[PDB]
């Protein structure tokens, strides 16, 4: 369906096997499918028709809100309100993507693992590496913020995470 | 008043950062970056003090 | 449950409710009608042996090993009638009782249904509402002074009396009223 | 925001130039309307706020405690109106005044942006309560009662007003929006940790916290219906807001002054709770069970997580409405019987059908069964503490197997067994009683809908 | 067999009546409320998604989706 | 009756006036704080050839 | 359920069916006023089994303070009806 990006929730080619019967009887699955088809389908589709040609007599638009970029936190004074007002809503805003950008790929793995099978442990290796990398780069992000939680809060912890990676590669390499 | 919560426009914006997240995962897959970053800002504009310990 | 009790059972009336209990007991434990027509016989053989005799002191030494005996050897699990107070439906229809004053807060739209039965109603008010003003007085002045001794109740004595205390008595639910 | 408080002053001079006959019926409507009218604050963003102006301001927190202010208003006149009958006109105007009083009051507390501001309304809200408790009150005990719930408040919230002032002359603001903007860690020192406790205290001891609740039981007890109504629902979350939005400027000593209070309450719920099993007064019963949930409410603030906040914002909504309706319950059969005892009138369900399925869905409720709003914030919290440390789930799990015990034990007890027998004048319930808990049970079943607008802003 | 008895039970009529009340107002006001909502989904809503057009700054309420929150 | 249950029915406008004033009050209070409409930076924006402020 | 519902008649009936099943009483003797010690001669623990045999002939137990003062048929017959609440 149009509906949704196939990039965005990709889907394998979706391969199905022939029917092959083997046997003279008749299967009751084929002909309960065409009893199925006959009297649901067909009343539950014309519906839609006169549905679909109503709304397309009445045809209108919405749009998606675009969001100009700010200063962030990085470059604000320490005391310019005006400055860290605008940059904690949009950290506030990034905040809330990274958490959409979570839930797409735990999407992404749990139809994996439906759609896989038996064999779900080998053929969802992809899924699994996809969300393992997003939920690490997610913990360093916003991990242990607290319930009141900000944008300077973040920019602290990035820094001491940054000291630590610095005084480890100092001692490494001073080895 | 049941009816008129129900029916409450989105102002929380969750379809919005639905979309954004959309169509910033389909640009990282595109160009191969590495999804989410683990920085959050990034430290070409953080000025660290030199310890010198 | 409806006979007043007294202040102790005598030595009588405990040797003859061990009897009984003892009997039913065995009965539990013998299953079979004439296995227990047997043991039953020789129960009611070994109880009446000390049937004749005569001093207290040892007719009371006697009933209390009997009733030692029984506590060792009682059917962890006895036969209980189903509507007894350990029975499978001992208080199962408590919940269908409905007292009659209830039948006071219906509307007049539900006591137009059943006019013959509420005319009836109305009878039995008045005639509670007489009756109880005798009650009082019959009842005091039967009553020996320092209080009743035993709560056992008179009779009606005179003609149009009734018997003291009679209402919540005689307008019992039912067995099974629904 | 004065588009809600304008029209609750106009309440007052609207009752007090009523007919004689009609006070009920105005107030009720007009209660109404305005609830209604508040109804909309609930249109929350997932940014800062809903900043009206540099008095008043509106977040995803204050929204719910708001609505379910303005909802409590009705159903407490509703309420009133049985035991006020022989009641002079100008007595009832003044009983319906001390209400509206508290209304607006409280309105105004959730909305205040300053922390002085807050404070003047959050202590302004004692006097119409003290009032209705000692004059309205029925038994001699309100006295003390009234005296309890005074003393105790006051002996908590006379060194957070120190605290305040102090802070401005510190941080030069007590604006809430500063104060957050602006925050500080606080160092460990003992200027600091009296600090803590100075801003901490009045909080906990309005929840109530285990060993400074002792004038909960004797408050609700003693209080007339409505007064029991509005300090089961609203007043015991002044101090879950209030320790909400204070402890954004006590990191990080709440590390480890949350120490002995986490104890207190994690402790304290199960001693409450096994307290209902053995009480021979409904209201009383109902009080312990309302000090329990309070004790889980202060386990979530202190924990200082966001599924933490969550469940303590949705538990507290869900409380309010469970614990009015249980003390609606209790007062109906109060007001029939006289006596205020458990096991005096028995077996009710037989003679009372529709007010045993009123009690069975109140208890249900106060079980915590899925997938009730309770429930929502219990699971939430234990999941958070939890995460806290995984001993933790011992006690939450001994305090949900007991909080079952006690509330079926309160239904087991009036609603079954055989009816009491010399006790003939137990009425068929009246259509304003079975409304009254209509209009408590439906709302909860509805917000199990949209749990979102009960989630606070971290959601 | 004529052995029908009366059952002694209390009084039916008041819940009964508060059962009917409540239903008859939540119907009257909810119906009408079911039915706009009915039509106005047939007939009017679900927008669709478009670009916004260059030079063209459109309203806060030309954002959302559904008719009725717009 | 006109001029008879007025004297009694009055009472009912009192809420409902409130809340009209409390929502022109709530109006009044917005026109002090426009420091920084159409100033922002993140909803800076040029002016419609008629339109003379970006909210009110 | 599907019990029918029984009647004096059928009470009395059934009592003097235990009754006179009971060997050691004459069947020719015995009436629904008959007294069991003085009338009949039996004893005490005569009575207390003849108790039983009702208790098991109608499926439900006598309390032991009633049981001993039933001393004829027709007290037992009147005890079991005032028990089951029989019209007629
Ligand atoms: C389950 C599906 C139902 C679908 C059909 C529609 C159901 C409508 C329910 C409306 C909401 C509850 C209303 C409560 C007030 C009742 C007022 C009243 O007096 O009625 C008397 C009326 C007339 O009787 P009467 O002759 O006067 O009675 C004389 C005596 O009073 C004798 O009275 P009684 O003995 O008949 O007592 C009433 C009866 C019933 O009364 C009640 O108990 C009402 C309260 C039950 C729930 C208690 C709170 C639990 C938390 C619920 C949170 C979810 C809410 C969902 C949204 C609700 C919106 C309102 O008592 C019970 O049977 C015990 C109920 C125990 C339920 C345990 C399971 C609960 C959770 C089930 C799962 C739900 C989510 C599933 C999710 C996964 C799948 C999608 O009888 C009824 O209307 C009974 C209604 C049948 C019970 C409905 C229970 C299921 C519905 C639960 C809530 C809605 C769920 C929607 C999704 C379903 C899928
Ligand atoms: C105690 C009670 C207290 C109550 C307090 C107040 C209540 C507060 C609640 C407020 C909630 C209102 C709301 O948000 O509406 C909800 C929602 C509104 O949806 P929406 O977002 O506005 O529209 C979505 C799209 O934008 C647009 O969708 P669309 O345009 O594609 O759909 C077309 C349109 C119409 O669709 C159609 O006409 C056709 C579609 C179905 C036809 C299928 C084929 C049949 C025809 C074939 C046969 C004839 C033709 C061929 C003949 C020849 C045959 C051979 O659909 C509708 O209009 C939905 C009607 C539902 C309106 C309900 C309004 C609620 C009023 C609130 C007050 C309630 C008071 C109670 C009394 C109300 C009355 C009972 O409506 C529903 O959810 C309906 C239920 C759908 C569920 C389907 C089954 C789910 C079961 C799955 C689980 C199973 C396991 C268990
Ligand atoms: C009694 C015998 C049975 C008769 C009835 C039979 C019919 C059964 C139906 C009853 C319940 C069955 C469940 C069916 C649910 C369908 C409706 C549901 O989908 O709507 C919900 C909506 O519910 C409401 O949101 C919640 C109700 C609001 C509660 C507010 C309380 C009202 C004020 C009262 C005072 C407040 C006191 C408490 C203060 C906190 C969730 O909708 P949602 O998918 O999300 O989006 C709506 C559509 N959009 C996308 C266009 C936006
Ligand atoms: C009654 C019902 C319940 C009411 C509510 C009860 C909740 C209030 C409890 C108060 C919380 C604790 C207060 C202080 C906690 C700080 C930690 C400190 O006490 O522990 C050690 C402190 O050691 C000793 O405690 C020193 C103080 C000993 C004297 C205090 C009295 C002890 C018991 C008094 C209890 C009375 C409470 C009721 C008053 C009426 C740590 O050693 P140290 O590293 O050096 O000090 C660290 C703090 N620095 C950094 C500022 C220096
Ligand atoms: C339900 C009953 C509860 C009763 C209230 C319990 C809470 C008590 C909290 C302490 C009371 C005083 C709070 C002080 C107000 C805050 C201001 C502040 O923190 O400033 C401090 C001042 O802190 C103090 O002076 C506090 C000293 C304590 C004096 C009053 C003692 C009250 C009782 C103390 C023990 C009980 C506290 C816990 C009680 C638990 C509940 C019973 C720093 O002062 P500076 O000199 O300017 O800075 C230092 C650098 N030059
Ligand atoms: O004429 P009645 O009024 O019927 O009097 C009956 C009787 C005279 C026998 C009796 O009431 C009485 O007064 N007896 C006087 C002396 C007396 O009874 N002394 C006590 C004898 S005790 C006894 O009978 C031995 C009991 C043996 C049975 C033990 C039961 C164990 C059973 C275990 C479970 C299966």
């Amino acid at each position: 369906p149009d509906s949704w990006d196939k990039d965005v929730y990709p889907e394998p080619p979706r391969r199905t096997p022939a029917p092959a019967p083997q046997t003279s009887l008749p299967n009751p699955v084929t002909y309960l499918t065409k009893i199925f088809d006959l009297l649901v389908d067909r009343p539950v589709t014309l519906a839609r028709e006169f549905i679909e040609q109503q709304h397309a007599k009445n045809r209108y638009y919405y749009y998606h809100r675009e969001f100009r970029r700010v200063p962030d936190i990085t470059e604000c004074e320490e005391k310019d309100i005006l400055c860290m007002f605008e940059a904690e809503m949009q950290w506030r805003r990034d905040y809330k993507v990274d958490q959409e950008i979570v839930n797409i790929i735990q999407e992404r793995l749990k139809a994996c693992q439906q759609r896989e099978g038996e064999s779900y442990r080998q053929n969802c290796a992809k899924e699994l590496e996809q969300f393992t990398q997003v939920s690490k780069a997610f913990q360093d992000r916003y991990s242990d913020l607290g319930a009141h939680y900000s944008a300077r809060k973040c920019l602290a912890k990035q820094k001491q995470r940054m000291l630590a990676e610095r005084k480890a590669a100092k001692e490494a390499a001073a080895a | 008043g049941s009816t008129f919560v129900a029916y409450l426009p989105d102002y929380r914006m969750q379809e919005w950062a639905r979309r954004e997240a959309e169509r910033l995962v389909k640009y990282r897959e595109a160009n191969g970056l590495p999804l989410m970053e683990s920085n959050c800002f990034d430290p070409n504009k953080i000025q660290l003090p030199e310890d010198e310990d | 449950a409806f006979s007043a009790p007294a202040a102790y059972l005598t030595h009588q009336q405990k040797v003859l409710r061990l009897y009984k209990r003892a009997l039913r007991h065995l009965e539990s434990w013998c299953v079979h009608r004439d296995k227990y027509r047997y043991f039953a016989c020789l129960m009611r053989a070994r109880f009446d042996e000390h049937k004749n005799e005569k001093d207290m002191v040892k007719a009371t030494q006697l009933l209390r090993q009997a009733e030692e005996e029984f506590w060792y050897g009682q059917h962890p699990q006895p036969y209980i009638f189903p509507e007894s107070p350990g029975g499978t439906s001992y208080e199962r229809y408590e919940c269908y009782k409905v007292p009659e004053w209830c039948l006071d807060d219906w509307h007049p739209s539900e006591k137009a249904m059943y006019p013959d039965y509420f005319a009836k109603r109305e009878q039995w008010k008045r005639l509670r509402r007489e009756s109880w003003e005798r009650e009082v007085k019959q009842l005091q002045e039967e009553t020996p002074p320092g209080g009743p001794r035993t709560e056992a109740l008179p009779p009606a004595r005179k003609e149009g009396d009734l018997p003291p205390l009679w209402w919540h008595i005689v307008t019992r639910p039912r067995e099974r009223p629904m | 925001m004065l588009k809600i408080i304008i029209p609750t002053t106009m309440l007052l001079p609207m009752t007090w130039m009523s007919k004689h006959n009609m006070i009920w019926i105005n107030a009720t409507v007009h209660s109404l309307l305005i609830s209604l009218i508040s109804l909309s604050l609930l249109n929350q963003l997932g940014e800062n706020s809903l900043n009206f102006s540099l008095t008043f301001f509106s977040d995803s927190l204050s929204a719910p405690l708001l609505v379910l202010t303005t909802w409590l208003l009705p159903l407490m006149l509703m309420a009133s109106q049985s035991h006020l009958s022989k009641e002079t006109t100008t007595r009832k105007k003044l009983y319906i005044t001390m209400l509206i009083l508290l209304q607006l009051f409280l309105i105004m507390t959730f909305t205040a942006t300053e922390l002085i501001l807050f404070y003047i309304l959050f202590e302004a809200t004692l006097v119409p309560t003290l009032i209705i408790i000692t004059r309205w009150g029925n038994q001699t005990e309100r006295l003390n009662a009234g005296l309890y719930f005074l003393f105790y408040t006051l002996a908590g919230s006379l060194p957070l007003l120190v605290a305040l002032v102090y802070i401005q002359n510190t941080t030069g603001s007590l604006n809430f929006l500063i104060i957050h903007y602006w925050s500080h860690p606080l160092s460990n020192s003992w200027s600091n940790i009296f600090m803590w406790l100075a801003c901490i205290m009045a909080f906990m001891v309005k929840m109530p916290l285990y060993g400074l609740h002792l004038w909960l039981p004797k408050a609700h007890v003693e209080a007339p219906i409505a007064g029991s109504m509005v300090l089961a629902a609203v007043l015991l979350k002044l101090g879950g807001y209030g320790m909400m939005r204070i402890t954004t400027i006590l990191n990080p000593l709440t590390n480890y002054m949350a120490y002995p209070f986490l104890m207190l309450s994690m402790w304290g719920m199960i001693m409450t709770s096994s307290i209902c099993l053995r009480q021979t007064d409904l209201k009383s019963l109902i009080a312990y069970s309302s000090v329990s949930h309070m004790a889980l409410v202060i386990v979530a603030i202190m924990i200082q997580t966001p599924w933490s906040f969550m469940g303590a914002t949705a538990l507290m909504i869900a409380h309010g409405l469970t614990s009015s309706m249980l003390f609606c319950l209790a007062n109906t059969n109060y007001e029939r019987v006289h006596s205020r005892t458990m096991i005096l009138a028995r077996g009710l369900q037989t003679l009372l059908p529709l007010m045993a399925t009123w009690w069975l869905v109140a208890s249900l409720t106060n079980l915590a069964l899925p997938p009730s709003i309770n429930l929502i914030g219990e699971l939430f919290i234990i999941t958070a503490s939890f995460s806290w440390s995984n001993i933790t789930i011992i006690l939450m799990g001994m305090n949900m197997m007991i909080t079952a015990l006690y509330s079926l034990y309160m239904l087991i007890t009036t609603q079954r067994g055989k009816y009491t027998h010399h006790i003939n004048n137990i009425k068929p319930s009246f259509t304003r009683e079975n409304a009254l808990m209509a209009l408590h049970i439906l709302p909860l079943l509805l917000l199990t809908l949209n749990p979102k607008m009960i989630l606070g802003p971290l959601y | 067999h004529g052995k029908r008895l009366f059952i002694i039970k209390p009084s039916g009529f008041y819940d009964r009546r508060f059962l009917k009340l409540m239903r008859f107002y939540i119907l009257l006001t909810g119906i009408p409320v079911a039915i706009g909502i009915t039509l106005v989904n047939v007939f009017i809503g679900e927008a669709e998604l478009a670009d916004i057009p260059e030079g063209y700054v459109p309203e806060h309420w030309e954002y959302f989706k559904h008719p009725i929150s717009r | 009756n006109v001029l008879q249950i007025v004297r009694d029915h009055w009472v009912h406008i009192l809420v409902p006036v409130g809340f009209v004033f409390g929502c022109y009050l709530d109006r009044r209070s917005d026109e002090k704080l426009t420091a920084f409409r159409n100033k922002s930076l993140l909803f800076k924006r040029e002016l419609r050839p008629n339109e003379e402020v970006t909210w009110k | 359920s599907d019990a029918p519902p029984l009647t004096l008649e059928a009470i009395k009936d059934r009592v003097l069916y235990v009754l006179k099943l009971y060997d050691k009483i004459d069947p020719e003797k015995l009436s629904v006023n008959s007294h069991f010690m003085k009338d009949l001669g039996l004893d005490s623990l005569d009575q207390v089994e003849i108790i039983m045999a009702m208790e098991d002939e109608f499926g439900f137990e006598i309390p032991d303070i009633d049981a001993e003062k039933l001393m004829c048929p027709q007290e037992i017959v009147d005890y079991i009806a005032d028990k089951k609440d029989v019209y007629e």
